[PDB]
RNA sequence: GGCCUGCU
RNA sequence: AGUAGAAACAAGGCC
């Protein structure tokens, strides 16, 4: 109601009135730009030199009545004196520390869902976990990438239309929306502020920064999904490398493209492999990906791809079948076939055996790029449809669905040298090295097939040589569509056996997969690929010397757990921690010992109070002779690359990691043992070996007072619970005893 | 010992340590005066690459002009302006050979652009020369005024929005038989003749270079006047779009799709070659760049571009060479005098150079003057044979890739052959051949043909060297591009901006420098202390448990001590730094939000607060109290410009009303031919009428609504 | 770390000309 | 469409033998490439050629350098010859008031005497320098007099300091109307700057301002406390870079100019009209880590009525040395040298009882020298990433960290420096101070020459590098690189200097 | 003396 | 005098 009042006192005067009626409502940008003051060609030198005046600083007129003219002292906090085009008064940054320590109070509780990419972000780097640091080249190839890492999948301008019908829908104009995807949004975002009390402009914006796509041009090498390039600066450097986690959204999207890629990479080493059985198995058991075991996504996840499934089989656990083709997905659906052994020339003249296959048989083709159905016979394609995306693909399920046809007209078709032996001088599979000659260009498959005629049913479209649809007559049996899927997914894991060099095979005897099968394109990984292998031990690494002694005391955790409670003087005086204390500084063995030792027995002490991992993890601590001592560690050196690891006493670290889920340990980025669950564990929130003279009840609590220190405890006494920070940033109460 | 840094390249490479030998750390040299002395050299200059060109005198604005094109060739290396029509035509003509339907996309793409683009658009640029005043405006008042002035003379098409519709109002004005004015000095009329108002929109206005790196001697920079910035525009659309589907043309691009264009350039050729091809890289560098590329050219090159197309669009795009081919420099400030004997100095302005008596100047500005006076029309020189700086840098580029295309091997007709990448002003050219002879041939051929054109290599800092080693428009490469980190020296301090903005900018340059300059942890961490550091400097913000005594440290030091978290304070409020490698790209408010007290916490980030200004290098930001935007000079007062304040208020009061009225009116530019008032008028009226329908409103709150905007429309219609 | 030039000449100068003593001290 | 005055202009811009718009968008558009560019080549005369000049060991030939009366000193506070009057003081930074803190450091030094002239100006009015030095220890004894201490402190506008300051001095703007037939009006001069040579005071300079100190000039806040391994290692990396920059005298230099500059701007920004005494300070902790602050001498800005930024605001600088004039007069071409007091310092054989000068003179300073030297702390940036870089470079070879070894054993070595024995090594710490103490000089002698000579030396040394990398160089006009280089060494010391380095270089190079 | 400006 | 370098500052406008 107010605006029209306002309106009409505004047009009541006479220049006021001449701008309101002159003006139309496209000149307003050019009227809201209107300024005489040009814009700062040295913000810099101007800021610096504004800050040493006072009042550098313009405020709303509101200042006038809302905060002093002076503050207790008596300078001055505004100045009447306006601003050169514009009611604003002229204040001084005294203003805007007094509004914060002084001003009107607010509940800021929405704050976190205006921003909430922001805080998104901060709780992923918050949950993440970092990793051994490699020093090694970095092959720093420039790419594009996204840097937004949630991205809605929309264009600037659909999602501008998308915000304005959200934030304003009566603004929206001639705009309608069409996608479903942007309906179901917009539904989403609707529901969820059908009242919000912040401005309209203030979502909009939110909405803009968290719907729209970014993408910048960055020097990437490893990684590539919008989790990991916003950490670029971290986890990549000149020199150095890092292996980082970020805690979020781990989405199985994500997990299984770097499954994917890893499984390429990983078979595409094992094929050069001297014993590709024994050095998969190894290097499968010796790896992970994003902070998880490669074997648990791999047992979790089903994902077809044939050196998933090569990984899959490998392990000796569920294996799948469909064979496959040239990287192509061939599921049979009918007839019987044998193979014949048998014996013919080429165009080329060279001659050549192979097994051709009897009876009449259909297949459903698959692969990354296409797709296909193919019927035919002893010898002899009967019929070929394909589903390919590009014009080449379709190329490449046609020339692929000849080869298979095992016709004549392709066997005097191969022109050249096609040497079937390998780089490791392994004869090559035949069927293999004719796929791969016929990549190049299939020029002489085409005019060598054959031609036929065709009834005109459907309408189809004519075949292609060399893009010249033919819609009378065409290449003998093969036809053209565009389906969107594949007949259907296959419904069956086979067993198998595997050779020394990696020919997989089924229990009748044919041919399941093979190293010339994994198709060879080099993908780019999203989650950072750990692809533990140089990375090690070198002869007797900490990989070794470390990661090993903890190996040693989990194997031996049976009499060790009864050995700590009876008789411990005689484990810890153990010939098996002595290859550790070489590391630790001579000056702090004696002081850990008597701390390490003081905890244990206090921990045996109280009862309800066992926590297996730092038994596991502060007894090669505890071998050295006992010096006294009064203070406390947060965290224990041990010198690596004459670098002080830190072994955090409360919690894990990137050095010491008991994930919960799968129960490994990890040292180092090594395995170093699954670890069992004692009954006795008490589950009770309480640790009473974390601290020397104290006991940890829980969490925080607001009554004891604001957080005391590790090194300013000694003030406490008997019976006095308090407030500790500790750990990363994490505030607990404790208890002295 | 006496320590020689320099003796440190012994060991290693240039490339690597290349970061030693840039000044970056001071005060860039600046101009200390006035900028008429340069001018005057750029026109001569201009004329003199030129002088053997076909004189002639403009028939409308009066003035003398030269004509170099297809002038006779060159005979000597000088720089020489005579381009040759014929050759500029075959480089496009092969251009858009090996690159089939190059012209007719981009021409689909700018027409679009051309029949969409409304007139808000010229408000985003830099200071521009408005006409109507004679004196240097930002943009948008430029357009103001500019629009003002031609609603007050009958010239009215431009209300459609539409910026071409602008440019047809353009065009009539210069038509009209007398324009007139009403500038302030109460306020006079001023009347101008066709040929002042024409030689007002075709005027240039020049000022001085500030702020060079790299150079002993200042340069001249124009800005052109708001009849011009439309076809400007309009043609630079069409030449980014052509630019960007060129694999050579680097313009159009960052740094780091630069890189990798120019790395691909190297590969392809280098390794492709066998083992008994040499390869040559010329890290070549063209002088005197903008004082021969002849508009005429341009004209040549928009014909040939726009072949087959309707013919308005053929004309709108043309119209820009055609202005710029007329163009008058308008000198400048104009020189000053002092006196020795009298003590005592006095200011001349620069138009009357061409009537004052030369007994006052130098030898050299004496010669400068008596070579410029024949050049001279109403206080403005006739520079049509040149560019005065820029202003077509993508067609210039568009030029360039064509004379690297221009040797593919399938136009050289000979062993050798030539590629490489272009940005306006800077190449490198990589030759190939079997011999080195046929590498001295391909150079020549490159040289000879580029003469052609209209463009001079420079002999003087040009040089060839196998492949490999090269530079590029400062990315030095040796065998991969090697990062020289002085050239972003210069950001890491406090941008100045506010606060919370300085906070995310620096955080930001650190980032990103880490990223792509390979800047290192150590270093990373020890920039971040500096710009803390710096930044309380500044700001007077500092940590609070410090003894500091500043203006601003009294209430800093009492909010600090009212505190109870006191780790969650921002940096901005005496707060500790809690940064580091890994917090790089969080925004500081939403780092500390868990350790932020409740109370400081509400009073920080309260919307009701009067410091933000509501939003206004892309830094991360959020609205915060900190926020708050710094004064203006207010050095106007003193001069005659006082009424334009009052404008401004009158403005901003209507259009926050009018943002009152239409709530995306912030968001996104209002649109529509209505003038303001109906529209608000209608808009309550449409807002009542559904509230009444169902809602709140009644029918004595409708009747009192609808009746004062029948009152409001009544004194509207008066 | 502690800093250590061969040219450190720490006994080579009497005395910094720079940051001398004078003062009783 | 296009009509009438647009038409008639576009009738006038084609080339010249068309004679409308129509006509020639009519043959363009009829227009099929015809080997004109092949048949234009042959027609062009011969002369125009791009003849490659192979560069060779012997091509290159030492720079020009100018020649004339030696350069002086140009910069805003006296770097070698520096004295410090200090006192232990438990202050950090910017706590205390200056003024306080520099009557407190004066009244330690008892030595004083009566001030007279040993090494006059030889164009000002001396004598004025010598009151405004009795003005300035007359004010300071005032102020310590008073009940407390003012924050700042504005001097009495006498006749020494409005000669020394220069008020009054610009002539008074006048129209061009009446001031018309003045017989010796000209126009502002403007000429070449004078030519003047190399003196052997700059090497010294940049050499004491490369040596290792025994304080600590430069004191970092804290950083957000490390979790990941990267933080640790860059921890320990930093560790190693601050401790071999702290004790640089280059450092010392950074954190006088960021205080001068700093106090200088903030004072011109508020007393416009006045002029105030801005005492010099500098705080430092000793090697046993006890805190001092330093004063080497006094600033008094004069009216700093800065509009552009370029102005000047004129300051006379009184500074405190011990360093008798009488060895390098052709060095202090611009200075009043006085001499104030007798110290009694301990030396290795006890007292030696040298005298005490006071350097003074007038200087002036703008709003952008006095920008870019409060920023002058992007040295340490500089120097410490070329640094890091080539630790990082080394440690990629070596699959492990380089920093430690590189620091402490001593180990590989780099060629700084020239003595009479040949190239000397120098260790990583010299390279990073040696770099520092560059970047620091080019920020002190900043001016257009050195940006010039930078950029054109640049492209000479690149050629050079590529010859000595076997790629075959090649230039179309060396000679004329060579001129643009020389055009730019006029009379900046340090770029003089840095010509003569590059002469060294070329010299040791290719041989 | 008073007012006004410190990129106009 | 001084800064500074191809032209300026070393205060400017008005009543």
């Amino acid at each position: 109601m107010e605006r029209i009042k306002e309106l009409r006192d505004l047009m009541s005067q006479s220049r006021t009135r001449e701008i309101l009626t002159k003006t139309t409502v496209d000149h307003m940008a050019i009227i809201k730009k209107y300024t005489s003051g040009r814009q700062e060609k040295n913000p810099a030198l101007r800021m610096k030199w504004m800050m040493a005046m006072k009042y550098p600083i313009t405020a709303d007129k509101r200042i006038m009545e809302m905060i002093p003219e002076r503050n207790e002292q008596g300078q001055t906090l505004w100045s009447k004196t306006n601003d050169a085009g514009s009611d604003r008064v002229m204040v001084s940054p005294l203003a805007v520390t007094w509004w914060n320590r002084n001003g009107p109070t607010t509940s800021a509780v929405h704050y976190p869902k205006i921003y909430k990419t922001y805080f998104e972000k901060v709780e992923r780097l918050k949950h993440g976990t970092f990793g051994p640091v490699h020093f090694r080249n970095q092959v720093k190839i420039r790419r594009r990438v996204d840097i937004n890492p949630g991205h809605a999948d929309l264009s600037a301008k659909e999602a501008q239309d998308v915000i304005m019908e959200v934030v304003f829908p009566n603004e929206v104009g001639a705009r309608i929306l069409t996608s479903e995807s942007q309906l179901t949004i917009t539904k989403e975002k609707k529901e969820e502020l059908q009242d919000c009390k912040i401005s309209p402009l203030m979502v909009a914006y939110m909405l803009e920064r968290e719907l729209v796509r970014k993408t910048r041009f960055l020097p990437v090498a490893g990684g590539t999904s919008s989790v990991y390039i916003e950490v670029l600066h971290l986890t990549q450097g000149t020199c150095w490398e890092q292996m980082y986690t970020p805690g979020g959204e781990v989405r199985n999207d994500d997990v299984d493209q770097s499954l994917i890629i890893a499984a390429r990479n990983i078979v595409r080493r094992a094929t050069v492999s001297a014993d590709p059985l024994a050095s998969l198995l190894e290097m499968c058991h010796s790896t992970q990906i994003g902070g998880i075991r490669m074997v648990d996504i791999l047992r979790q996840n089903p994902t077809e791809e044939q050196a998933v499934d090569i990984c899959k089989a490998a392990m000796g656990l569920r294996i799948s079948s469909s064979f496959s083709f040239g990287g192509f997905t061939f599921k049979r659906t009918s007839g019987s076939s044998v193979k014949r052994e048998e014996e013919v020339l080429t165009g080329n003249l060279q001659t050549l055996k192979i097994r051709v296959h009897e009876g009449y048989e259909e297949f459903t083709m698959v692969g990354r790029r296409a797709t296909a159905i193919l019927r035919k016979a002893t010898r002899r394609l009967i019929q070929l449809i394909v589903s390919g995306r590009d014009e080449q693909s379709i190329a490449e399920a046609i020339i692929v669905a000849m080869v298979f046809s095992q016709e004549d007209c392709m066997i005097k078709a191969v022109r050249g040298d096609l040497n079937f032996v390998n780089r490791a001088n392994q004869r090559l599979n035949p069927m293999h090295q004719l796929l791969r000659h016929f990549q190049k260009d299939a020029k002489v498959l085409f005019q060598n097939w054959g031609i036929e005629p065709i009834d005109n049913v459907m309408g189809m479209i004519g075949i292609l040589p060399d893009m010249t649809p033919s819609t009378e007559m065409s290449m003998r049996g093969v036809r053209v569509s565009k389906m969107g899927v594949d007949e259907y997914s296959s419904t069956e894991r086979v067993v198998v056996s595997i050779d020394r060099f990696l020919r997989v095979r089924d229990q009748r005897g044919n041919v399941l997969l093979s190293p010339e099968e994994v198709s060879e394109t080099q993908g780019t990984e999203k989650l950072t690929i750990t692809y533990s292998s140089s990375m090690m031990w070198e002869v007797n690494g900490p990989e070794s010397v470390l990661v090993n002694t903890y190996q040693w005391i989990i194997r031996n955790w049976e009499t060790v757990k009864i050995q700590w409670s009876q008789n411990p003087t005689m484990l810890y005086n153990k010939m098996e921690f002595e290859p550790f204390q070489s590391l630790v500084p001579k000056a702090a063995r004696g002081q850990y010992s008597g701390f390490v030792r003081t905890l244990f027995q206090q921990m045996r002490d109280v009862l309800g109070t066992f926590d297996t991992v730092q038994i596991i993890k502060l007894l090669p601590f505890a071998a050295a002779p006992p010096k006294q001592s009064r203070m406390q560690f947060s965290s224990l050196t041990v010198n690596v690359r004459g670098s002080g690891m830190r072994i955090l006493v409360r919690g894990n670290s990137p050095v010491f990691n008991y994930n919960k889920a799968t129960k490994r340990l990890t040292v180092l980025g090594k395995d170093a043992g699954a670890l069992t669950e004692d009954p006795d564990e008490g589950t009770a929130g309480v640790e009473s070996a974390v601290l020397r003279g104290f006991l940890i009840l829980g969490k925080e609590d607001r009554r004891y007072g604001p957080a005391l220190s590790i090194n300013e405890l000694s003030n406490l006494a008997k019976g006095e619970k308090a407030n500790v920070l500790i750990g990363q940033g994490d505030v607990v109460l404790v208890m002295k005893r | 010992m006496d320590v020689n840094p320099t003796l440190l390249f012994l060991k290693v490479p240039a490339q690597n340590a290349i970061s030693t030998t840039f000044p970056y750390t001071g005060d860039p040299p600046y101009s200390h005066g006035t900028g008429t002395g340069y001018t005057m050299d750029t026109v001569n200059r201009t004329h003199q690459y030129s002088e053997k060109g076909r004189w002639t005198t403009n028939t409308e604005t009066g003035a003398p002009q030269l004509n170099p094109i297809d002038g006779p060739l060159p005979e000597d290396n000088e720089p020489s302006g005579y381009a040759q029509t014929d050759c500029v035509l075959e480089a496009m003509a092969f251009l858009e050979e090996s690159h089939p339907g190059i012209f007719e996309n981009s021409c689909l793409e700018t027409m679009e652009v051309v029949q969409q683009t409304r007139v808000d658009k010229l408000t985003q640029g830099r200071q521009t020369y408005d006409w109507t005043l004679n004196r240097n405006q930002p943009a948008a008042t430029a357009l103001a005024n500019t629009i003002e002035v031609f609603r007050s003379n009958g010239l009215t098409a431009n209300e459609s929005g539409r910026l071409i519709d602008f440019l047809k109002d353009v065009m009539e004005s210069m038509d009209k038989e007398e324009m007139e004015i009403t500038t302030h000095f109460g306020k006079k009329k001023q009347r101008l003749n066709k040929r002042s108002y024409l030689i007002r929109a075709l005027t240039l206005n020049t000022m001085t270079k500030d702020a060079e790196r790299g150079k002993l001697k200042r340069r001249a920079i124009a800005t052109p006047g708001m009849q011009i910035r439309g076809f400007v525009y309009f043609v630079e659309t069409l030449a980014r779009s052509i630019c960007e589907k060129l694999e050579q043309s680097g313009l159009p691009v960052g740094g780091n799709e630069k890189k990798a264009k120019l790395a691909n350039v190297v590969r392809k050729m280098m390794t492709n070659s066998q083992d008994t091809e040499l390869s040559f890289t010329i890290t070549g560098d063209n002088t005197k760049w903008n004082e021969n590329q002849n508009p005429r050219m341009f004209l040549a090159m928009i014909t040939y571009i726009t072949r087959n197309q309707p013919e308005w669009f053929r004309n709108v795009l043309s119209i820009a060479p055609i202005m710029f081919s007329n163009k008058m420099a308008r000198l400048g400030k104009g020189y000053m005098f002092e006196s020795k004997s009298m003590k005592l100095r006095t200011q001349i302005p620069a138009e009357m150079l061409a009537s004052i008596d030369l007994k006052y100047f130098n030898d050299s500005t004496r010669k400068k003057i008596e070579k410029i006076r024949p050049l001279l029309i109403d206080g403005t020189a006739s520079l049509s044979p040149g560019m005065m700086m820029g202003m077509f840098n993508m067609l210039s580029t568009v030029l360039g890739v064509s004379i690297l295309n221009l040797g593919q091997k399938r136009y050289t007709k000979t062993t050798y052959w030539w590629d490489g990448l272009q940005s306006s002003d800077d190449f490198a050219l990589i030759v190939n051949a079997p011999n080195h002879e046929g590498i001295q041939a391909g150079v020549d051929r490159f040289y000879r043909t580029c003469k052609l054109l209209g463009i001079n290599m420079s002999k003087k800092k040009s040089y060839i060297n196998r492949t490999g080693t090269f530079e590029f428009t400062s990315f030095f490469y040796r065998y991969g591009f090697v990062a020289n980190f002085s050239m972003e020296l210069p950001s890491f301090g406090v941008s100045g901006i506010n606060e919370s903005a300085d906070m995310s900018i620096g955080v930001t340059v650190i980032k990103n420098n880490m990223i792509n300059n390979d800047l290192g942890p150590a270093t990373a961490q020890m920039a971040l202390q500096l710009f803390i550091k710096d930044y309380r400097y500044t700001y007077r913000c500092h940590r609070g448990d410090t003894q500091i005594q500043t203006r601003r440290s009294f209430e800093i030091k009492k909010l600090w001590e009212q505190t109870r978290s006191k780790a969650g304070l921002l940096v901005s409020d005496g707060g500790p730094n809690l940064y580091n490698i890994r917090n790089l790209h969080i925004p500081e408010v939403c780092l500390k939000w868990e350790l932020m007290d409740e109370d400081y916490q509400g009073r920080l980030c309260n919307p009701l607060n009067p410091f933000v200004s509501h939003k206004e290098m892309e830094y991360d930001a959020v609205a915060t109290t900190h926020s708050w935007i710094p004064k203006r000079n207010r050095s106007i007062l003193n001069t005659s410009q006082r009424g334009i304040l009052e404008d401004e208020q009158m403005y901003q009061k209507c259009c926050n009303l009018f943002e009152k009225f239409f709530p995306s009116s912030s968001y996104r530019r209002p649109v529509g031919i209505s003038s303001m008032v109906e529209a608000m008028v209608s808009r309550a009226r449409i807002d009542a009428r559904i509230d009444f329908e169902s809602g709140r409103i009644k029918k004595e709150e409708f009747a009192e609504i609808m009746k004062i905007c029948s009152t409001i429309e009544e004194l509207r219609r008066q | 770390y502690s800093p250590t030039s061969p040219s450190y000449s720490p006994t080579s100068p009497s005395y910094s000309p720079t940051s001398p003593s004078y003062s009783p001290t | 469409e296009i009509t009438g005055t647009m038409r008639r202009l576009a009738d006038q811009s084609l080339p010249p033998n068309f004679s409308s718009l129509e006509n020639f968008r009519a043959y363009v558009d009829g227009f099929e490439p015809n080997g004109y560019i092949e048949g234009k080549l042959s027609q062009m005369s011969k002369e125009v050629n791009a003849r490659i000049e192979p560069f060779l060991k012997t091509t290159p030939r030492p720079l020009r350098l100018p020649d004339g009366p030696p350069c002086s000193q140009r910069s805003k506070f006296l770097l070698m010859d520096a004295l410090k009057l200090s006192i232990e003081d438990p202050s950090h930074e910017g706590e205390g008031i200056p003024l306080y803190d520099a009557i407190k450091c004066m009244r330690t030094f008892f030595g004083w005497k009566e001030p007279n002239v040993v090494k006059p100006h030889e164009k000002g009015i001396n004598p004025n320098y010598l009151l405004a030095w009795k003005q300035v220890l007359a004010e300071l004894q005032d102020i310590e007099n008073e009940e407390k201490i003012p924050k700042t402190k504005n001097m009495k506008k006498t006749s020494q300091l409005k000669w020394a300051l220069g008020e009054n001095m610009a002539p008074e703007k006048v129209d061009f109307d009446d001031c018309k037939d003045v017989s010796d009006l000209k126009q502002y001069d403007s000429d070449e700057p004078e030519l003047r040579s190399l003196a052997s005071w700059i090497q010294s300079e940049f050499n004491k301002a490369c040596e290792l100190t025994d304080s600590s000039w430069i004191e970092l806040d804290e950083i957000g406390e490390d979790v990941a391994p990267i933080e640790h290692i860059a921890s320990m990396r930093r560790n190693y870079f601050t401790a071999e920059v702290s004790h640089c005298r280059a450092t010392e230099y950074i954190m006088k100019g960021v205080y001068i500059n700093t106090a200088l701007l903030n004072a011109s920004c508020a007393a416009m009209d006045d002029f105030q005494l801005i005492p010099m300070i500098s705080k430092c902790r000793t090697k046993e880590g006890r805190r001092k602050t330093n004063l080497y001498g006094f600033i008094i800005k004069g009216r700093s009525h800065l509009r552009n930024d370029t102005d000047v605001v004129n300051f006379v600088s009184m500074e405190f040395s011990l360093t008798d004039p009488r060895l390098e007069p052709h060095k202090w071409e611009k200075y009043c040298v006085l001499e104030i007091g007798d110290m009694l310092l301990r030396s290795a054989i006890g007292q030696v009882s040298r005298p005490m000068f006071l350097y003074v003179r007038t200087n002036g300073t703008s709003k952008i020298k006095m920008k870019w030297g409060m920023e002058m702390r992007r040295c340490l940036l500089q120097s410490l990433q070329q640094i890091e870089s080539m630790i990082e470079a080394e440690s990629s070879v070596k699959e492990k960290d380089m920093t430690k070894e590189f620091f402490e054993n001593k180990s590989e070595t780099w060629p700084i420096g020239e003595s009479p024995k040949g190239v000397e090594e120098g260790s990583i710490g010299k390279v990073c101070r040696t770099l520092l103490a560059k970047s620091v000089f080019n920020s002190l002698y900043a001016s257009p020459q050195l940006e010039g000579f930078s950029a054109e030396s640049r492209k000479l040394l690149l050629i050079v590098q590529a010859l000595r990398d076997n790629l075959e160089p090649g230039t179309f006009d060396l000679g004329g690189l060579y001129e643009a280089i020389e055009e730019c060494l006029i009379n900046d010391p340090w770029v003089l200097l840095n010509a003569s380095w590059f002469n060294s270089f070329l010299t040791h190079a290719l041989r």
